[PDB]
RNA sequence: GAAAGUGAUUAAAUCACGUUAUCUAGAGGAAGGAGAAGUCGUAACAAGGUAACGGUAGGUGAACCUGCCGUUGGAUCA
RNA sequence: AUACGUUCACUGUGAACAAUCAGGACGCUUAGAGUAUGGCCACAUGAAUGACUCAGCGCAGUAUGAAGUCUUUGUU
RNA sequence: ACUUGGUUGAUCCUGCCAAGGAAGCACACUUAGGUCAUAGAUUAAGCCAUGCAAGUGUUAGUAACUGCGAAUAGCUCAUUAAUACGCUCAGAAUCUAUUUGGCGGGGAUAGCAGCAGCAACUCUGGUGCUAAUACAUGCUGUUUCUCCAGAUGUGAAUUAUGGAGGAAAAGUUGACCUCGAGGCACGCCAUUCGACUGAGUGACCUAUCAGCUUGUACUUAGGGUCUUUACCUAGGUAGGCUAUCACGGGUAACGGGCGGUUACCGUCGGACUGCCGGAGAAGGCGCCUGAGAGA
């Protein structure tokens, strides 16, 4: 009931099973690509010079500015905002330095308070942030 | 009879100071008897020429009688799916030569054997019809 | 070079095919002989596992042969009148295989009186003995062979032909 | 485009000859023989890890090279040869006779044998046919060319060869009632007295009973039928092609 | 028994047209979302103060309004 | 006139067709692994089997499901 | 073979979003010891200094020549959507160095010796000799055509072979090493490692891709090929494929054995995969030598 069960019938089933798969979000948006006109490109990390340093703020209930730097990335030559995590941490980052940047783990979307960034920065100058903001390791 | 440029000959065979060479292909078939008192030649023909019959023997309905002395079959096959339980009606269309011993209209089953390539698309050769009357369309598994 | 090969050419629906590979020398064609007559010369040609396909490039004579009778002389090839194929190669007088061409047969004449003065003979032969240029078939791959012989054209035959011509 | 290639693996090495996975990557490629790749076994590999004699495969072909071993008559410098059913293998020097033939299960094995029954071997016929003058002549699972070869020697055919001499001494005719060791497939290695020959249309099935009394069929091509009606014209191994079953 | 010459064939290369696909500049135009307790109304949820809602046509700053024909998810199982 | 009188699908059985996966043997000190290894007098072995697997091939069984069956008169 | 937080004043639902378990790339913090395996695939099949990877001497061919090898192994996945790969068959339409078994039957150069030329190279010119299992000579078969027969063999060949004729050199003519034995030729048939041609069939998306195809489909004759075929050139018909998805487009597509995830069914990945088969050497394209190369 609702569908073919017949014997014979399996040209229906293999057939309407392929429509079925582009309702599924999942799978279209796998097979549309349709990822590649993105900043991040579909790689986890990417890195590249610092432009400045910026103060976007949260949402609603959340009052909080939030401070997330401006990266120009190294292959695309393209420009984003990405948060900087821990306090402190943006005085510790520098002006016009390399960065690596990796996504914020939401596979994709806008997290927590924060709209529209969707990155957050890993190391500074080959060294990690963690490192630097507990300080079991300098910059000159 | 014939008609053009070349003049058509029975080979393996000499006038001297008619004749006519006929063979029996074997694998269980009568060599039909109207083979040996007509005019044709045809040096593709199983009986009469020389083209010896060797590997997979296949049967299937007659779609085409279109061309000079080239019929073509459908062969009508069960696909199994592992993942639905459940077959599939598929089809080949073969084309394949015929002898002009026979005598074959649209919407026959018939026997065929492979040869050596005799075009581009034919590799089958025609060595029993059974006739049926009267059509096309259904599909037959055999 | 000139390829034997192919997968090029469009599949039986019609579809527009594509190479994977180049062009391999399993499959390589090579010029025609285009075999005529006048001057005996031959160019030896190295093939797939050593060997000689001798390529006969204008041939004279040809060994030919009187069939009924089993008789055998070698003769002097004088003209193409006809060929099934090609109108081309009657005007260049090319042999190929099943090629007609007249001869003199001055070998079978002889042979007629040294045997016999049994014989017999047919009266469309006569008509054609009167000449000295008896129709006959080119049976041999002048190109591949490098050889050109033939029988003559007798009986059934020879009523074909013969309107062909006229 | 494949050629002919040198160098064989072990994976690839066949099943029949009881590698180490480990011990290299590369197998001795057997050179060009009487046998097949598949089936024959060469004598690099026969002195290794059989007899165990050659303990490295640079001593074993110090061996040949000194020519103490003979293959079936003749000396063989080459080594590397394939050498696979029914072979006579004497050798020089605490000299021993051998003839390898198959086991139970499919694999090679190893027999000390008598020198009066080691003259001769067995010889089947795949291939007959006539050439020069009117004459029958016969190609053998080794491929000896066996010319003026006598009536009633047909296909599937053995033959007792003297070896001394190139003579055919005896012809043990295929028939019902007949014992042959099946020589490929998934009965490789197995005897059995042929109860039933069933023709087949086109490309025939031949069956087969040990002397438990188990049942089994074959491909034609793969039965060597090695003496008339129980009694063999051989040493045959321990088991005797009879095959355990727990 | 070499070079040069001529005619065949397989032709790299470059010049040029024509599509074609992916990217990419554009004064303006018209949408969509996001955010600040802006302005102008108060259309909807109660008989929401003219019951609402579908199709369609015209109209007006804005919601909306009116015509014709439907539905009850009405405020009536009578 | 002691074998012949529909073929298939389907079922059983038989042929045909490395490593890995499952699995047997063996204390690599254990384990992952590896194809070994065990007997002081010259011996005994083991390196199985199954799955990999749809199609194509044979014999046997006919419950289910097909085709076979030109009739204002058909077959020898 | 498993659940829990999140729409409400609270409720039961639909419903996703998160949490949660595994692996496989990358970043991070931290680190006694052992065995074992792997490691510039993802992007740039982008570019390369230097060193080295294919050479080869036996008691038995005479530094070279001569013989064989270098077409394998190794690397990579850019082409390729089935022609490749896999799995069944098939050669009665084929070629095959080497092994193996049958059947057979005198003159001219290379190093060496000498005279020179370039900024330069693993280029050579020219003369003065001498080698042979190199090259040429030389005491019934091979190739092809015609005719008459057509096996004791096959499912089946007017096939294998035999006889009677003509032709042709494309040729079998041990002109040979080491001390009675070992070794090396030549030719034909088979055999072996294979190769190469053909068939059936399996599988990634796309209808905002419904009509596509002119050697395109059959036939007769030829050329060419190792053979068969539109492989190519002729004459004669006008056909073939398609809703059982043709044709066209896309691929962040080399195919396969398999790998990860799992209760079963499945599903994702497969450059590598410790193997198999294909393709390519900066990009096309062409060719010699050889059993085998478009290296």
């Amino acid at each position: 009931k609702s569908k073919a069960c017949g014997r014979l019938a399996a040209r229906k089933l293999r057939l309407a099973h392929k429509s079925n798969l582009w309702a599924s979000n999942a799978y279209r948006r796998s097979l549309g690509t349709s990822i590649y006109k993105t900043p991040l490109e579909g790689t986890s990390m990417a890195s590249g010079i610092v432009v400045g340093k910026v103060a976007v703020e949260a949402k609603q209930p959340n009052s909080a500015i939030r401070k997330a730097v401006r990266v120009q990335l190294k292959k695309n030559s393209k420009v984003v905002t990405a948060f900087v995590p821990r306090d402190g941490s943006l005085r510790l980052i520098d002006d016009n330095d390399r960065v690596l940047i990796a996504g914020m783990g939401r596979s994709g979307r806008s997290v927590g308070d924060l709209p529209g960034c969707r990155f957050k920065v890993i190391k500074v100058a080959g060294f990690s942030l963690l490192a630097l903001w507990l300080g079991k390791k300098e910059k000159p | 009879v014939q008609t053009e440029r070349a003049f058509q000959k029975q080979p393996q065979l000499f006038l001297a100071s008619k004749q006519r060479y006929v063979k029996s292909i074997g694998l269980k078939i009568e060599t039909p008897k109207t083979a040996e008192e007509r005019e044709y030649i045809d040096a593709k023909c199983p009986f009469t020429g020389t083209v010896s019959i060797r590997g997979r023997v296949l049967r299937g309905v007659v779609v085409s009688t279109k061309m000079r002395r080239t019929i073509i079959i459908r062969r009508d096959y069960l696909q199994w799916i592992r993942k639905y339980k459940r077959f599939e009606k598929r089809h080949t269309k073969i084309p394949a030569h015929i002898s002009p011993a026979f005598l074959v209209k649209e919407g026959d089953l018939v026997t065929v054997a492979e040869c050596r390539p005799l075009s581009k698309t034919v590799h089958f050769n025609v060595i029993h019809v059974k006739p049926a009357a009267v059509d096309k369309r259904q599909f037959r598994v055999f | 070079g000139i390829t034997r090969m192919g997968d090029l050419k469009h599949t039986k629906s019609g579809a527009r095919q594509v190479a994977w590979r180049k062009k391999r020398n399993f499959l390589a064609g090579r010029p025609s002989a285009q075999t005529r007559i006048g001057e005996k010369r031959i160019h030896a040609v190295r093939v797939r596992g050593g060997n000689l396909k001798m390529r006969a490039l204008r041939l004279e004579t040809g060994t030919f042969a009187w069939a009924s009778e089993n008789c055998t002389r070698k003769t002097r090839i004088l003209n193409v009148t006809y060929h099934p194929a090609d109108n081309d190669l009657v005007r260049t007088n090319t042999l190929a295989r099943g090629s007609v061409v007249s001869i003199d047969a001055a070998p079978f004449k002889q042979w007629y009186e040294r045997q016999f003065g049994g014989g017999v003979v047919a009266p469309e032969l006569v008509a054609e003995f009167d000449q000295g240029r008896l129709l006959a078939v080119i049976t041999s791959r002048p190109g591949q062979c490098g050889r050109a012989d033939g029988y003559i054209l007798e009986g059934e035959e020879l009523a074909f032909y013969s309107d062909k011509i006229a | 485009p494949r050629c002919q290639r040198f160098h064989l693996k072990r994976l690839t090495a066949p099943h029949h000859w009881l590698l180490a996975k480990s011990a290299g990557k590369f197998a001795s490629h057997p050179s060009t023989g009487p046998h097949k790749l598949r089936e024959c076994l060469p004598i690099n590999i026969f002195l290794r890890d059989r007899l165990k004699y050659a303990l490295t495969a640079k001593e074993a072909v110090a061996i040949v090279k000194r020519r103490l071993v003979k293959v079936d008559g003749k000396v063989r410098t080459n080594y590397r040869y394939p050498t696979g059913l029914m072979d006579v293998i004497g050798l020089g020097k605490s000299n021993e006779l051998f003839r390898i033939i198959y086991d139970c299960k499919g694999r090679f094995c190893v027999h000390h044998i008598e020198a009066k029954e080691a003259s001769f071997k067995l010889l089947r016929v795949n291939q007959f046919k006539i050439g020069a003058k009117g004459i029958p002549h016969v190609v053998t699972h080794d491929g000896r060319t066996i010319s003026y070869v006598d009536p009633s020697v047909r296909v599937h055919d053995a033959l007792k060869f003297n070896i001394k001499t190139g003579e055919v001494e005896s012809v043990i005719k295929f028939k019902v009632g007949d014992v042959a060791m099946v020589t490929a497939g998934g009965n490789v290695g197995r005897v059995g007295t042929i109860q039933k020959i069933e023709k087949q249309m086109a490309s025939d099935i031949v069956h087969l009973k040990d002397t438990s009394g188990a049942v089994f069929a074959t491909r034609i091509m793969n039965v060597f039928v090695i003496g008339e009606n129980e009694h063999p014209l051989i040493s045959l191994p321990a088991r005797e092609g009879v095959r355990p079953s727990i």
